[PDB]
C-alpha cells in the first residue's frame, strides 16, 4: 500500500526495471528481505553515477 | 463544436486558470496589439512622397528609402507611452516573437491538460473555504461555475457513458 | 538644465583571487550560520 | 520640546505609572530642577529638548 | 417630520429609514378599558446605536459592550408593523407583534476589523408591563421576548455550495477529505432576544405613541459555523394605537 | 452528522406529505387541493395529529370531503423551523 | 530537508577550493 | 509508452494507467476472482477476504495518473495520504432488497454526483443537491451498506450519514483508510510518476 | 527535525546574494 | 496579556511613544476603542513615510 | 491586575532570549491567556514554602 | 493560508536567478 | 506571508517600468 509510485519515486523505477531491486540497508522493492545485491544496490548505482 | 471544446475545457479543466493559457492569451492579444499599433504608426508617420490625398500611391516597391519616419514615430511613442521602438528589425522580430511564443506556451498547457494535469485549484483557498464559510473569492465562484457546467453538460456531451443524473442531484442556486 | 557627463566615474575591479577569496568567505559564512538559521 | 512634548501644539509623550498599568500619551510639563536629570522623569526630557 | 411629504420628496434623502415623530410634546395619555384589545397600526423602530459584547481571551474578566459602526447604509429600520396591545385583568399591558417589515439584516463593524452581521428583528415579540395600568403613558414599558430566526436561511449556499436543504453535505473540492469538516453540516436554529419598549411620548388626540427601545439578541452564526455574539441595539420607536 | 432536513427525510417526511413541514407544491398530487385547500392547511399549521386537519375553521363540505378522501396521504411530524422560516412552505426557491 | 542546505553549502566551499587551485590566476614574473 | 502502458512501463514501478481505471480493469479482475470463489461454494465474506489488498489498491481512482494537478506537487501520499488498509468491499442495498452500485467517478471529473443504480441500469438512490423535491435520497430509500473483506468485514451500516460517506468512498473505487498526518495531506489527488514522466517527455 | 521555517530561505539568500555580488564584480572587471 | 512587546513589534512602540496610539481600524494600544486619530494613526504615519 | 502579574514573569524578562531564537515572545511560551493565580505552597507541617 | 511550503523559495529563486543572469550580462557588456 | 512575495514581484515589475522609462538608453540619430 506504499510502493515507490505512491512516494514520488522517479528514478527508482528505472533502476528497478533493469535489475536493481535491493538496497544495502536490506530491503527490496518487491517486498523481499535479507537479499545480498552485492555492490549493485540502489546506493551502489547512485554512487557509481556520482563517481 | 469548437465552442463546445472550449467550454468543456473551462468546466472540466479550468483552462482559464492555467498560466500556460494566460501566456497564450497575452501572446495573442499582444500580437493583435502590435499589428494594430504598428499599422497605425506607419500610416500616421508616412512621408509626404506624393501630391495626392491618397497616400497609397506615394510608394513604389523598388525604392530605397523608408516610406515612414521612424524618428517621428519613436518620438511620439516615447512621449505618449514612455518607451518606443528604435530598431526596425527588433520591432519586426518582436511582432514575430509575441504570438508564436503565445501559441507555443498554450500548446504546452494543452499537453498538460491531455493528462488532466490542470491548474484547476488553489488548494490553500479551498482548504480555507472548506473550513471558513465566510471566505469567497472570484476563484471559488469560478469553481462552482465549473461544477454546475460539468453536471449539466456531461449526460448530453458524453452519451456513451449513459450518465443518468436525476434532477435532484444537479447543483443549482436558489430559484433558478 | 543640461544632463552633463560626470568625470568622477571610475571603474570597479575585482580580480580572480579576490573572487575566490570572497566566494570562499561567503561559503564558509553560510556553513557557519546555516545551523543557527535552522535552529 | 516646547510644542510637541509640552502639548502646547502637539500630543505630548507617553507616560505611565511606575508599574506600567496606566500608560497613555499626555502633555508633559518641563521640570527645571535637578529632578530633570532623573532619567525616569519625562519632564526632564521635555526640559532637555527646550 | 414628513406627514405631507411625497415619495418624490423623500427618495434618496435617507428620511425613509427615519421613523415618524410626534408633532409636538402633547404629553397626554390613552385611556384604556380593563379587558379589551387594541390595534397598533404602523409600528416603527429606528435603531440608532449598536453594541457587540466582547469575548475576551479570559473567562473571568467582565465582557463589556463595544460600539459598532454600520457597514450597511440606511437600510436599518422596521416599519409598517401591525400588532396588538392587550390590557390584562390585573391591569397589565401586553404588546403583541403581528406582522410588517419586522426584520432587517444589519452588519456592524467592530474595532479590530470584525464585521458582525445580525438579524435585527421584532418578530413575534410579546411584551408586558407592570400590573396596575389604566392608560398608556410615559411610564408604560413593554418588556418581553422576540424570536430571532437564523440570519442565513436554510436555502442559503456557502461558497462551497453547502447549505441545509440544498447543497452538498461535504467538501467536494477535497475528495479524499470530504467529510472531515464540521462546517459540512449546517443548522438554522431559532434564537431568542429580549426587547424593552419604553413609551416616553404619547398623543391622545391621534392615538400616537413613541419612545425608546433597547433590544438584546444574538448575531449571525453563518449556518452554525461560529458562536453568536451578543448584540445590543438602542433606538427609538413610534406607533399608532387604534382606540 | 446529518443536518435537520436530512434527519427529517429519514422519517416519514420523505415518504408522504407532512401537514406541518411540506411545501404547497407537494399538495398538487392531491386533486382539488392546490392552491386553496393547501393554503388553508399551511395557514392553520401546526397539528398534533392528522385528524385535526379536519377541524380547520372555514372548511365547507367539499373541503372536508376532499380531506377525508385523502387522509391516508398525510402524516404529522414535529414542525421544523428549517422548512418554515420566511414562508418556505409557500415558496422554498423551487419553480 | 536542512541536510540538503548543509550539503549544498559544504559543496560550494569545496567547489570554490577546486576552482581556486585548478583555475587560479597564474603568478607571472614580469 | 509511459501513458498507455507497456512491458517496459510496469504498473508496480510507475503506477497503474488511467485506462485501467477507465475500463474497470482491476475491478473486473476482482469481480472475476470473487465470482470464482462464489462458484466454488464460498460465502461473500470468504470470497472478498481473499482479494489481495494490492489488487484492491490498484482499483482506486486516487492511483489513476489522470487525477493530478499541474501544481499539485510531490508524492501521491501528499494527497489522499499513506494507504494503511483496505476497508473491504461495500454492497449497498436499498430498503426493498435491490443491490445498488455506486457509479464511479470518471477520470475527467473533479467532482461527481453520487448515483446508485440497480442491476438493470435504473437509478434507485442518490445524494440530492436540492432536498425540497428529493425522491431518491439515501434517507428516503433506506440504503444500508454491508462490508465484506477488509477492515470492516462483517459490518453493516444503516445510519444514512455513514452510508453517504461510504457511497462517496465507493465513488472512488475500493475504499481505503489513509494516514493523512504524516505528510500533512491536503486531500487533493496527485498524479503518479507515470503521469509526471508523460507530461515532461511530451512537453 | 523541527527547524525554523525561514532557515532554508535565509541560508540560501545569505549564501547567494554576496555570491552574486562577487560574480557581478568579477565578470565585469576589465571593461 | 498580548501587548505589542509580546508580538515582536519594533517600530510600533516608537510611534506610540511620541503620540500615535490609535489605528484607522479602530483600536488603540492603550486598550481604548472608538477613538478618532484623524490622519495620524499608525497606518497614516506608515503611508506618510512611504510617500 | 493580570497585567501586573504578567510583568512578574521571567518569560517577559528580556534576558531570557536567544540570539537565534527568532521572532515574537509569543513564539516561545505562547500567547498569554489568563493568570492562574498566586500559589501558596505548604508542607505537611504547616510551614509556608516559597 | 495553507500554501506550499516551497512556494516562497520557488518564487524568489524563479525571479532572482535569471535576474542575476541578466544583471551579470548587462554589467559586463563593453569589456 | 505569500502576500509579501506577491508585493515584491509586483514591485519589481513596477520598478523595472520606472527604470526603463526614466533611464532608457537614449535613441540617438547617427
Ligand atoms: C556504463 C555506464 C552506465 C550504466 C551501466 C548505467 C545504468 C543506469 N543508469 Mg545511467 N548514465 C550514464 C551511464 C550508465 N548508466 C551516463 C554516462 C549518463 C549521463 C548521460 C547517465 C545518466 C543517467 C540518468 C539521467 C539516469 C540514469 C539511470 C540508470 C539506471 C537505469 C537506466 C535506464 O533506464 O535505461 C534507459 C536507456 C535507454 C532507453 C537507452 C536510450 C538509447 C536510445 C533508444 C538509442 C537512440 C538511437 C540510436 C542512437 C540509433 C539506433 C541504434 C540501433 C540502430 C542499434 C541504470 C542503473 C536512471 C536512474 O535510475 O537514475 C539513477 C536515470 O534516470 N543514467
Ligand atoms: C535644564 C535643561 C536640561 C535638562 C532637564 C536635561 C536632561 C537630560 N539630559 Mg540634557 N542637555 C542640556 C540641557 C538639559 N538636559 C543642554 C543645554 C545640553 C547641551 C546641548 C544638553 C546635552 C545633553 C547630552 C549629550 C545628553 C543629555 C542627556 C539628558 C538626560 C539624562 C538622563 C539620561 O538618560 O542619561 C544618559 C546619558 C548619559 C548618562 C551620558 C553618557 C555618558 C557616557 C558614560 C559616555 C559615553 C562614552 C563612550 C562612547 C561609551 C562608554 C561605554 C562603554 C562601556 C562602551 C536628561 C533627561 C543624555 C541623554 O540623551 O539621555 C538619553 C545625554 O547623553 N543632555
Ligand atoms: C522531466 C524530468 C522529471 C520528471 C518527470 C520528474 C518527476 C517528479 N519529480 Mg523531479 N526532478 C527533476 C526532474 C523530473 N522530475 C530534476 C531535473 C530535478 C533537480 C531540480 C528534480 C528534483 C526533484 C525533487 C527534490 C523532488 C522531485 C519530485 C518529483 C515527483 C513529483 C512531481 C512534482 O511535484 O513536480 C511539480 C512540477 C511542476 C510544478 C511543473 C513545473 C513547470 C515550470 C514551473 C514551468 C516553467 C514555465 C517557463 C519558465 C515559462 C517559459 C517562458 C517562455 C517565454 C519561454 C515526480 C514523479 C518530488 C518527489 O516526489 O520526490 C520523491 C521531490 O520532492 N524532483
Ligand atoms: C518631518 C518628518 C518626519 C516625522 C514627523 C517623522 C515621525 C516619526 N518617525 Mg520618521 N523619518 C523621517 C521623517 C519623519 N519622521 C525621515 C526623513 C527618515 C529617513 C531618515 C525617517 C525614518 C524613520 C525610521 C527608521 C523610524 C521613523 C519613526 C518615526 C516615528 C517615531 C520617531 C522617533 O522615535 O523619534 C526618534 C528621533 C530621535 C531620537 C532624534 C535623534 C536626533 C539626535 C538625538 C540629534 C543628534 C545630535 C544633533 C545633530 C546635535 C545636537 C543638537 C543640539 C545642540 C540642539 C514618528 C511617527 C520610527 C517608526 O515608528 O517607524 C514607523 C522609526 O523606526 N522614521
Ligand atoms: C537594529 C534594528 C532592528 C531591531 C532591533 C529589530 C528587532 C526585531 N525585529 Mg526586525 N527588521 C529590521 C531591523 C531590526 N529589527 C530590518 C532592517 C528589517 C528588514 C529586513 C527587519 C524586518 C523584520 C521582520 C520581517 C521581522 C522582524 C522581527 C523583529 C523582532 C524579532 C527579532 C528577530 O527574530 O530577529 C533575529 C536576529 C538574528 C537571528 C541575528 C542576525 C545577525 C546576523 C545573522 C549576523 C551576521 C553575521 C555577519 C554576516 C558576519 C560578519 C563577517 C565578518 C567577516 C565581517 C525584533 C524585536 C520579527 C517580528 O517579530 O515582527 C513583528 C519579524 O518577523 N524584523
Ligand atoms: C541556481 C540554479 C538553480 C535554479 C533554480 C531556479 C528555480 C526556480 C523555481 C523552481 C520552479 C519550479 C517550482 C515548482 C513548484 C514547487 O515548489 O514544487 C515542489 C516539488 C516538490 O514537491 C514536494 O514533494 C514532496 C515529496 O518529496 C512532498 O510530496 C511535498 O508535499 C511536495 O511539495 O519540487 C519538484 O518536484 C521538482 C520537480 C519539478 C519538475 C517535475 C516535472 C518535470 C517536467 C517539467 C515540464 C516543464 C515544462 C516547461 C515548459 C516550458
Ligand atoms: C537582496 C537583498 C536582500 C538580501 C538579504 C540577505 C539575507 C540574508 C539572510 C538573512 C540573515 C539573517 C537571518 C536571521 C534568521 C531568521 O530567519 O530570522 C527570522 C526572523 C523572523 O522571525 C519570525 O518572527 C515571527 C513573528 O513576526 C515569528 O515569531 C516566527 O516564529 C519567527 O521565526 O527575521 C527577523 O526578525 C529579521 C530581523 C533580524 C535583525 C533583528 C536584530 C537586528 C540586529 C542585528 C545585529 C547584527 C549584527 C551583525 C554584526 C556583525
Ligand atoms: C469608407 C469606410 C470607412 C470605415 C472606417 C474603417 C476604415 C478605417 C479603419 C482604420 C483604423 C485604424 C486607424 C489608423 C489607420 C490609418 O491611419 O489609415 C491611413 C489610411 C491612409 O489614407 P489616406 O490618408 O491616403 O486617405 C484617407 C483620407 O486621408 C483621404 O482619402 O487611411 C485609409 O486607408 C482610409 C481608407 C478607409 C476606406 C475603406 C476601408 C474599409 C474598411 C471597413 C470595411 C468594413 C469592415 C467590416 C466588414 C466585415
Ligand atoms: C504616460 C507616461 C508613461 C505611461 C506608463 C507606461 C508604463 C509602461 C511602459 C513600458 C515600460 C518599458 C519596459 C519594456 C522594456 C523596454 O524599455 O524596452 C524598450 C524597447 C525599445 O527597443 P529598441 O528598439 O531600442 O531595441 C533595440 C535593441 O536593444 C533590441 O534589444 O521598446 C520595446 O521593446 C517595446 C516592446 C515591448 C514593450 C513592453 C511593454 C509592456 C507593457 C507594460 C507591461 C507591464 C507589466 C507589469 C505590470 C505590473
Ligand atoms: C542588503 C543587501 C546587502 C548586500 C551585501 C553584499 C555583501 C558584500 C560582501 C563583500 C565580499 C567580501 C569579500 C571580498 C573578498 C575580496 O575582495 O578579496 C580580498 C581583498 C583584496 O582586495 P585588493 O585590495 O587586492 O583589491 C583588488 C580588487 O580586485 C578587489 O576589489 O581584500 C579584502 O577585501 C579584505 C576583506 C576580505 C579579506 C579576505 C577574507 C576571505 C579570506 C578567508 C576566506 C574564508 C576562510 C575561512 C576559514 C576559517
Ligand atoms: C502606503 C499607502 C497606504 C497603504 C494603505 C493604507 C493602509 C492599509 C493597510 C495597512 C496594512 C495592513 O493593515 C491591516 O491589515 C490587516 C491584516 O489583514 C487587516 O485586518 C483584517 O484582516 C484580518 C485577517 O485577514 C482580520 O483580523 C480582520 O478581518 C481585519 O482586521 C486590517 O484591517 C488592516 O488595518
Ligand atoms: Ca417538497
Ligand atoms: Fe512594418
Amino acid at each position: 500500500l506504499n510502493p515507490m509510485w505512491r512516494q514520488g519515486m522517479f528514478v527508482l523505477p528505472f533502476m528497478a526495471r533493469l535489475g536493481v531491486t535491493s538496497s544495502w540497508n536490506g530491503w527490496s522493492v518487491t517486498g523481499e528481505t535479507g537479499l545480498d545485491p552485492g555492490f549493485w544496490s540502489f546506493e551502489g548505482v547512485a554512487a557509481a553515477h556520482i563517481v | 463544436g469548437i465552442f463546445r471544446f472550449i467550454l468543456f475545457l473551462q468546466g472540466f479543466h479550468n483552462w482559464t486558470l492555467n498560466p500556460f493559457h494566460m501566456m497564450g492569451v497575452a501572446g495573442i492579444l499582444g500580437g493583435a496589439l502590435l499589428c494594430a499599433i504598428h499599422g497605425a504608426t506607419v500610416e500616421n508617420t508616412l512621408f509626404e512622397d506624393g501630391e495626392d490625398s491618397n497616400t497609397f500611391r506615394a510608394f513604389e516597391p523598388t525604392q530605397a528609402e523608408e516610406t515612414y519616419s521612424m524618428v517621428t514615430a519613436n518620438r511620439f511613442w516615447s512621449q505618449i507611452f514612455g518607451i518606443a521602438f528604435s530598431n526596425k528589425r527588433w520591432l519586426h522580430f518582436f511582432m514575430l516573437f509575441v504570438p508564436v511564443t503565445g501559441l507555443w506556451m498554450s500548446s504546452v498547457g494543452i499537453v498538460g491538460l491531455a493528462l488532466n494535469l490542470r491548474a484547476y485549484d488553489f488548494v490553500s483557498q479551498e482548504l480555507r473555504a472548506a473550513e471558513d464559510p465566510e471566505f469567497e473569492t472570484f476563484y471559488t465562484k469560478n469553481i462552482l461555475l465549473n461544477e454546475g457546467m460539468r453536471a449539466w453538460m456531461a449526460p448530453q456531451d458524453q452519451p456513451h457513458e449513459n450518465f443518468i443524473f436525476p434532477e435532484e442531484v444537479l447543483p443549482r442556486g436558489n430559484a433558478l | 538644465m543640461d544632463r552633463n557627463s560626470n568625470p568622477n566615474r571610475q571603474p570597479v575591479e575585482l580580480n580572480r583571487t579576490s573572487l575566490y577569496l570572497g566566494l570562499l568567505l561567503v561559503a564558509v559564512l553560510g556553513i557557519l550560520f546555516s545551523s543557527y538559521f535552522f535552529n | 520640546g516646547a510644542f510637541h512634548l509640552t502639548g502646547v501644539w502637539g500630543p505630548g509623550m507617553w507616560v505611565s505609572d511606575p508599574y506600567g498599568l496606566t500608560g497613555h500619551v499626555q502633555p508633559v510639563a518641563p521640570e527645571w530642577g535637578p529632578a530633570g536629570f532623573n532619567p525616569f522623569n519625562p519632564g526632564g526630557v521635555v526640559a532637555h529638548h527646550i | 417630520d414628513k406627514s405631507q411629504l411625497t415619495y418624490d420628496d423623500i427618495v434618496n434623502t435617507g428620511l425613509a429609514n427615519v421613523c415618524p415623530e410626534i408633532s409636538s410634546f402633547t404629553r397626554g395619555t390613552i385611556e384604556v378599558e380593563p379587558n379589551t384589545k387594541y390595534f397598533v397600526s404602523d409600528f416603527c423602530m429606528e435603531p440608532q446605536e449598536y453594541f457587540v459584547k466582547e469575548e475576551p481571551v479570559n473567562k473571568r474578566q467582565k465582557a463589556e459592550y463595544v460600539k459598532g459602526k454600520v457597514l450597511t447604509r440606511q437600510t436599518t429600520s422596521l416599519e409598517q408593523i401591525r400588532g396588538s396591545i392587550a390590557v390584562g385583568a390585573d391591569g397589565t399591558l401586553t404588546f403583541k407583534e403581528k406582522d410588517g417589515i419586522d426584520f432587517q439584516p444589519i452588519t456592524v463593524l467592530l474595532p479590530g476589523g470584525e464585521e458582525v452581521p445580525f438579524f435585527f428583528t421584532v418578530k413575534n415579540f410579546t411584551g408586558t408591563t407592570e400590573p396596575g395600568f389604566t392608560s398608556i403613558n410615559s411610564s408604560t414599558d413593554f418588556v418581553g421576548d422576540f424570536n430571532v430566526p437564523s440570519y442565513r436561511g436554510a436555502g442559503f449556499l456557502d461558497p462551497k455550495a453547502r447549505g441545509l436543504y440544498t447543497g452538498y453535505d461535504n467538501a467536494v473540492a477535497l475528495p479524499s477529505a470530504a467529510d472531515k469538516f464540521r462546517t459540512n453540516k449546517k443548522e438554522t436554529p431559532l434564537g431568542k432576544g429580549t426587547l424593552s419598549l419604553q413609551v416616553t411620548q404619547v398623543d391622545g388626540s391621534t392615538g400616537e405613541i413613541a419612545g425608546i427601545f433597547e433590544s438584546e439578541q444574538p448575531s449571525d452564526t453563518d449556518l452554525g459555523a461560529k458562536e453568536p455574539l451578543d448584540v445590543k441595539v438602542r433606538g427609538i420607536f413610534y406607533g399608532r394605537v387604534d382606540t | 452528522e446529518l443536518n435537520a432536513v436530512d434527519a427529517k427525510l429519514t422519517t416519514d417526511f420523505g415518504q408522504k406529505i407532512d401537514l406541518n413541514n411540506s411545501d404547497i407544491r407537494d399538495f398538487r398530487g392531491l386533486r382539488g387541493f392546490y392552491p386553496n385547500l393547501a393554503s388553508e392547511i399551511i395557514k392553520n399549521a401546526p397539528y398534533d395529529t392528522v385528524e385535526e386537519v379536519l377541524d380547520i375553521p372555514g372548511l365547507s363540505e367539499t373541503q372536508k370531503s376532499r380531506l377525508e378522501a385523502n387522509l391516508g396521504s398525510f402524516t404529522v411530524t414535529e414542525p421544523s423551523i428549517e422548512l418554515t422560516s420566511g414562508d418556505d412552505r409557500i415558496n422554498p426557491g423551487v419553480y | 530537508m536542512e541536510s540538503v542546505a548543509y550539503i549544498l553549502v559544504l559543496t560550494m566551499a569545496l567547489a570554490v577550493l577546486f576552482f581556486a587551485i585548478a583555475f587560479r590566476e597564474p603568478p607571472r614574473i614580469e | 509508452t509511459m501513458w498507455y502502458g507497456n512491458a517496459t512501463t510496469p504498473i508496480e514501478l510507475f503506477g497503474p494507467t488511467r485506462y485501467q481505471w477507465d475500463k474497470g480493469y482491476f475491478q473486473e479482475e476482482i469481480q472475476r476472482r470473487v465470482d470464482s470463489q462464489l462458484a466454488e461454494g464460498a460465502s461473500l465474506s470468504e470470497a472478498w477476504s481473499t482479494i489481495p489488498e494490492k489488487l484492491a489498491f490498484y482499483d482506486y481512482v486516487g492511483n489513476s495518473p489522470a487525477k493530478g494537478g499541474l501544481f499539485r506537487t510531490g508524492a501521491m501520499n501528499s494527497g489522499d495520504g499513506i494507504a494503511q488498509e483496505w476497508i473491504g468491499h461495500p454492497i449497498f442495498k436499498d430498503k426493498e432488497g435491490r443491490e445498488l452500485e455506486v457509479r464511479r467517478m470518471p477520470n475527467f471529473f473533479e467532482t461527481f454526483p453520487v448515483i446508485m443504480t440497480d442491476a438493470d441500469g435504473v437509478v434507485r438512490a442518490d445524494i440530492p443537491f436540492r432536498r425540497s423535491e428529493s425522491k431518491f435520497s439515501v434517507e428516503q430509500t433506506g440504503v444500508t451498506v454491508s462490508f465484506y473483506g477488509g477492515a470492516l468485514d462483517g459490518q453493516t451500516f444503516s445510519n444514512p450519514s455513514d452510508v453517504k460517506k461510504f457511497a462517496r468512498k465507493a465513488q472512488l473505487g475500493e475504499g481505503f483508510d489513509f494516514d493523512t498526518e504524516t505528510f500533512n495531506s491536503d486531500g487533493v489527488f496527485r498524479t503518479s510518476p507515470r503521469g509526471w514522466f508523460t507530461f515532461g517527455h511530451a512537453v | 527535525m523541527q527547524v525554523n521555517n525561514l532557515g532554508f530561505i535565509a541560508s540560501i539568500l545569505f549564501v547567494l546574494v554576496p555570491t552574486v555580488f562577487l560574480l557581478i564584480l568579477f565578470i565585469q572587471t576589465g571593461k
